[PDB]
């Protein structure tokens, strides 16, 4: 795979560039290096093709260039349109192609958002079905990365967790779940079990006891 | 318009196959060649290989020439691509995109991926079709109440309240993967506190794969 | 050298 750095951020109206590293095999040794526009659950857009040719209807703010085996996307006039993954790709011989590991463009300026967590105890419903799971609902933040760390009582608990990857919501900031899977009797032999959600540097906690 | 249409979502055990079409329109098929490009999801886009939609040879990477064949019928302007012996890593959007066809020794201007299908979904697991088990997640201010949609397969499951009368302050959470192959996901509707007690609160949960339709009424204990 | 060559198969 070509390399891409995992991302790359710029505020609006200011220019960021992307490079793409192969090797002397593909970025260094043809002109067919393309880049994609990728935006979340729609297929890629075509970019640059020939290095440095915009497709029709591209905007100007696109260009490119290579030099030696790594490959630059420049995009001038950062717009919030522009978030997006971005990827490379090269011809690499023998009719094969390859692409980059993407990057991801941050427009920075949306405000910073405190999670809002809830957590849930085992239903006795399920405590009646033989599995206990403490679910942790973390939403309304932004960045969009949280970390989670759960207690029974004080103590670290990592068996047993299943945390989501955040998700964008309707009003663009993000949410995730964790949930902790223990049995009846382990829900009942602790005082409590705690979520804790750390968001850049800060940790809310939530807790809740049989 | 010039477009490629893609075949709908499949659901596969390890060691099955797959074969997805890609349906040409707009354009003249044969001046092109067609790529499959895959995505697992979060990750990047993974070149599988291509075809010349009127001669009909092929390139595959060296990672799938055991087990990808892509084919193509001109009089239905269609490629297909087959991919056998599925295993988990294959559950990925599968793309099929155009690419130039070159008939000289010299071709710039022939190449870059510039029309992509929709995408096709494909899902390998070892996991059986499941409906979901629901449980209530029981709660002046705002109180936070819900239902666990546990242990389903495949995706999806829809999730209302109060039979779709309830939309504010509902918050449906994607839903987490767990190592039994079975999905789980929450969903929580805040509401004020003063009406617990009184105004009733039931999460309608649908899960057509399974044809499973499950209404749970959530109160305090 | 042919930085342009017949990438179809």
């Amino acid at each position: 795979a070509l390399t891409q750095p995992a991302s790359v951020s710029g505020s609006p109206g200011q220019s960021i560039t992307i490079s793409c590293t192969g090797t002397s095999s593909d970025v260094g040794s043809y002109n067919y290096v393309s880049w994609y526009q990728q935006h979340p659950g729609k297929a890629p857009k075509l970019m640059i093709y020939d290095v440095n040719t915009r497709p029709s209807g591209v905007s100007i703010r696109f260009s490119a260039s290579k030099s030696g085996n790594t490959a630059s996307l420049t995009v001038s006039g950062l717009q919030a349109e522009d978030e997006a993954v971005y990827y490379c790709s090269s011809y690499a011989g023998s009719s094969t192609w390859v692409f980059g590991g993407g990057t991801k463009l941050t427009v920075l300026g949306q405000p910073k958002a405190a999670p809002s967590v809830t957590l849930f105890p085992p239903s006795s419903e399920e405590l009646q079905a033989n599995k206990a799971t403490l679910v942790c609902l973390i939403s309304d933040f932004y960045p969009g990365a949280v970390t989670v760390a759960w207690k029974a009582d004080s103590s670290p608990v990592k068996a047993g967790v299943e945390t989501t990857t955040p998700s964008k919501q309707s009003n663009n900031k993000y949410a995730a779940s964790s949930y902790l899977s223990l049995t009846p009797e382990q829900w009942k032999s602790h005082r409590s079990y705690s979520c804790q959600v750390t968001h850049e540097g800060s940790t809310v906690e939530k807790t809740v006891a049989p | 318009q010039v477009q490629l249409v893609q075949s709908g979502a499949e659901v596969k055990k390890p060691g099955a196959s797959v074969k997805v079409s890609c349906k040409a329109s707009g354009f003249t098929f044969t001046d092109y060649a067609m790529h499959w490009v895959r995505q697992a999801p979060g990750q990047r886009l993974e070149w599988m290989g291509w075809i010349n939609a009127g001669n009909g040879y092929t390139k595959y990477s060296q990672k799938f020439q055991d087990r990808l064949t892509i084919t193509r019928d001109t009089f239905a302007s269609t490629v297909y691509m087959e991919l056998s012996s599925l295993r988990s890593e294959d559950t990925t959007v599968y793309y099929c995109a155009r690419d130039g066809f070159c008939p000289s020794n010299t071709c710039s201007g022939y190449y870059g991926m510039d029309v992509w299908g929709q995408g096709t979904t494909v899902t390998v697991s070892s996991a059986s079709t499941k409906g979901p088990s629901v449980f209530p997640l029981a709660p002046g201010g705002t109180a936070a109440l819900g239902c666990l949609v546990k242990d389903y397969f495949p995706e999806p499951v829809t999730v209302s309240w109060n039979s779709g009368a309830l939309t504010s302050g509902v918050h449906t959470f994607p839903a987490v993967l767990q190592s039994s192959g079975l999905y789980s996901l929450s969903s929580v509707v805040t509401v004020p506190s003063s009406s617990l007690g009184t105004q009733t609160y039931i999460c309608n949960v649908n899960h057509k794969p399974s044809n499973t339709k499950v209404d749970k009424k959530v109160e305090p204990k | 050298g042919n930085p342009d060559p017949n990438a179809n198969p």
